[PDB]
């Protein structure tokens, strides 16, 4: 494994109005990410890291946070190596940056993307 | 130095590496339990993995590494259970985050196999150590020089438990996510139910040891200087088959005893369940070897003296039936509630006048002691309206048991001082055992005797004699806690002179049959030889 670190990308943040639906992607290069579990985590306006959803080595076991439980869905494509966050149903109140994370080794955070949401 | 030291000090250094593992793999299970969020009956599978790698294949490893190169085997198993001891850490380091989240007054999900396969990885790891070390000692030293060498081996093997529960200690107060958040965000006391410490710090430590352990064996010599038909001839040996039974019968009762010290010292005189201990111990397993070697002892001679310690400990331990302090007087359980009259059983005993309201939970224990010496078994049952003030059923309150008194808490110093005394005459002999069981056997079967018996005691002595001694322990339970679930729980109150028959019954004739098997084995070599 000739890498230095593991650099997380996200794609699919973009405006949403209602009760919607949205797809985050998150990418990983450098170290396999084949073993580890990788979480979404998210960032309110004047708020913390809150944590969302995470996912096994194999897709397994899921863990879901109790603030979006059966509206969000988690899931990971290892040959792409990817995971991916379906969003329906959504509230202003999700209206956050949602980070990546992976802990091969070293804790390693994405850049996060807007996923703004519009009340109506 | 002059080859053979070198393995000595090489092989204490294992020793003190498995002795650790061992502390740490027993410390480190409930921060384990609550960082996986795991059950009851699979942290238990967890720690019976250990017995599943070790007894599959410690039979096959000291037959077959009796002729191979011993030391390179005993490096390659210590490297083994380091590469284990690290594997155990390894679902910390990619797992991520770890997330945490009645007065009674009377009223008017996979990442455990990384640790399972890892505990079993040290499973093989501790396998050829005793068997293919002690026949390397003893086949190479000088004439009644290898008991000296054992007793050394035995007493600085203890330096293993002083590291792991220091490191234990140490590293339990440390956040499990050190290095990986800022720490004043951290709310949770090591106090709280939902602490979990770097107990993965524990088995980095004891791997790297293990690994480090593992380096001085590829560098030492061979020599300083059919499975079957040995198996047949292994067991086919009175001598050797009735010393196996009689040590089997001796260290299950030395561990159905120690398992459940504490809790009849808890049960027996109150007291709450190794500072000199130690010390006692490492002193009396090299007395032992010393006066094997300095009394130049031949077998005869080491099974007369190990005959006379466990005489000598059964001797001190039937001290035991008369120093029994008296029965517990707990409201609802001995006697009745208003503790006027004695009950015929405690099953489903009548409740009295002084609660006749009875807005409680007779399944909740929370004990209290009140004035009058009497313990309650709930705040609510004794009649306590205010916190505790106005108990009605005191009349013919602190929360906790009551303390006893002084004239059994004098037994107990008594009884503290005959187990010194005890596990000083058991440490006494403990060399004894690998000496005559090397000494009985053929000298090209020396490693397969000392695993086949490893893995006797581990097995039948190690596994079965909690199992048994706690089934005959829990038949003295009174008062009996309902689970969550619904499931078998654990007991809260036993009858003290019940529970101290069976316990010390139990132990006492598992000595007498290892005695009557030590006379009858004494008259059998005295007889061949």
């Amino acid at each position: 494994g000739s890498s230095s670190q593991v650099q997380l990308v996200e794609s699919g943040g973009g405006l949403v109005q209602a009760g919607g639906s949205l797809r985050l992607s998150c990418a990983a290069s450098g170290f396999p990410v084949n073993l580890s579990y990788m979480h979404w985590y998210r960032q309110a306006p004047g708020k913390e890291r809150e944590w969302v959803a995470a996912i096994s080595s194999w897709g397994w076991h899921t863990e879901y946070a109790d603030s979006v439980k059966g509206r969000f869905t988690i899931s990971r494509d290892n040959a792409k190596n990817t995971v991916y966050l379906q969003m329906n149903s959504l509230k202003p109140e999700d209206t956050a940056v949602y980070y990546c994370h992976v802990r091969v080794g070293r804790s390693y955070f994405g850049q996060g993307t807007q996923v703004s949401v519009s009340a109506g | 130095c002059n080859g053979l030291k070198m393995f000595l000090a090489a092989l204490s250094l294992s020793f003190i590496a498995k002795t650790l593992g061992a502390i740490i793999m027993k410390s480190s299970i409930i921060h384990i339990e609550r960082r996986f969020e795991i059950s009851s009956s699979l942290v238990g599978f967890i720690d019976g993995s250990f017995e599943i790698g070790n007894l599959l294949v410690i039979v096959f490893v000291s037959y077959f590494g009796s002729k191979l190169h011993r030391p390179k085997l005993i490096g390659i198993g210590c490297f083994i259970m380091g590469i284990g001891g690290v594997l155990t850490a390894l679902p910390h380091f990619f797992m991520g985050y770890y997330r945490y989240s009645t007065l009674s007054t009377c009223l008017i999900s996979y990442m455990w196999i990384y640790v399972f396969m890892g505990n079993m990885l040290r499973g093989i790891g501790e396998t050829p150590i005793v068997p293919l070390g002690l026949s390397y000692i003893d086949d190479f030293a000088k004439e009644g020089h290898s008991s000296l060498y054992l007793g050394i081996l035995n007493a600085i093997a203890m330096i293993g438990p002083i590291i792991g529960f220091t490191l234990g200690s140490l590293f339990s107060k440390m956040y499990v996510d050190i290095g990986y958040v800022d720490l004043s965000t951290i709310r949770i006391t090591p106090t709280d139910s939902r602490w979990v410490g770097a107990w993965w710090l524990n088995f980095l430590v004891s791997g790297l040891f293990s690994i480090i352990s593992s380096i001085p064996f590829f560098f030492l010599p061979q020599t300083p200087n059919g499975f079957f038909q040995s198996f047949k001839s292994i067991l086919t040996n009175p001598l050797y088959v009735m010393f196996v039974l009689l040590t089997l019968l001796q260290v299950s009762s030395y561990i159905g005893a120690f398992t459940y010290v504490f809790k009849y010292v808890e049960q027996q005189y109150g007291q709450p369940s190794g500072v000199i201990t130690i010390p006692i111990f490492a002193s009396g397993m090299f007395l032992g070897g010393y006066i094997i070697k300095k009394f130049k002892l031949n077998t005869v001679g080491i099974a007369k003296f190990s005959c006379f310690t466990a005489v000598m400990s059964l001797s001190f331990y039937l001290l035991y039936f008369f120093i029994l302090c008296e029965n517990k007087s707990v409201a609802g359980l001995t006697m009745t509630y208003d503790g006027n009259n004695p009950v015929t059983s405690h099953r489903d005993v009548p409740l009295s006048y002084c609660n006749s309201d009875c807005n409680c939970d007779e399944s909740q224990w929370e004990p209290v002691c009140g004035n009058n010496g009497i313990t309650y078994i709930s705040p609510c049952l004794a009649g306590c309206k205010s916190s505790f003030y106005n108990c009605s059923c005191l009349e013919v309150a602190h929360l906790g048991e009551c303390p006893r008194d002084d004239a059994c808490t004098r037994k107990f110093y008594f009884f503290v001082a005959i187990q010194v005394l005890n596990l000083f005459f058991s440490a006494l002999g403990g060399t004894s055992h690998v000496m005559l069981i090397v000494k009985i056997v053929q000298p090209e079967l020396k490693s397969l005797a000392l695993g086949f018996h490893s893995m006797v005691i581990r097995a039948l002595g190690g596994i079965l004699a909690p199992i048994y001694f706690g089934a005959l322990i829990d038949t003295t339970c009174i008062k009996w806690s309902t689970n969550n679930c619904g499931t078998r729980g654990s007991c809260r109150t036993y009858n003290s002179t019940s529970f101290s028959r069976v316990y010390l019954g139990l132990s006492s004739m598992l000595r007498v049959s290892s005695l009557v098997l030590y006379i009858i084995l004494i008259y059998a070599m005295k007889k061949k030889y």
